[PDB]
């Protein structure tokens, strides 16, 4: 017996995870709210850098 | 002139063999790194050694 080289598993696939909501919009806030203009006097957002 | 016997039993420990030990030096150094290998490789074929 002797010693030739030395072999490696060479990988297949990939995984690749990221956090779960990362300063998520608040779309949910707007969406499901409180108070809510009426048609002639609706008011609009300025959603941005979420 | 002694008048009697003894019959005694000693003991003594010798080691005769040891941890058979192999390294990879390909994983010890430069573990997945394929640049790592390449600069390796440079220093001659000390791990083949």
């Amino acid at each position: 017996i002797y010693q030739t080289s030395n072999f490696r598993v060479v990988p297949s696939g990939d995984v690749v995870r990221f956090p779960n909501i990362t300063n998520l919009c608040p779309f949910g806030e707007v969406f499901n709210a409180t108070k809510f203009p009426s048609v002639y006097a609706w008011e609009r957002k300025k959603i941005s850098n979420c | 002139i002694p008048t009697n016997f003894s019959i005694s039993i000693t003991t003594e420990v010798m080691p005769v063999s040891m941890a058979k030990t192999s390294v990879d030096c390909n994983m010890y150094i430069c573990g997945d790194s394929t640049e790592c290998a390449n600069l390796l490789l440079q220093y001659g074929s000390f791990c083949t050694q």
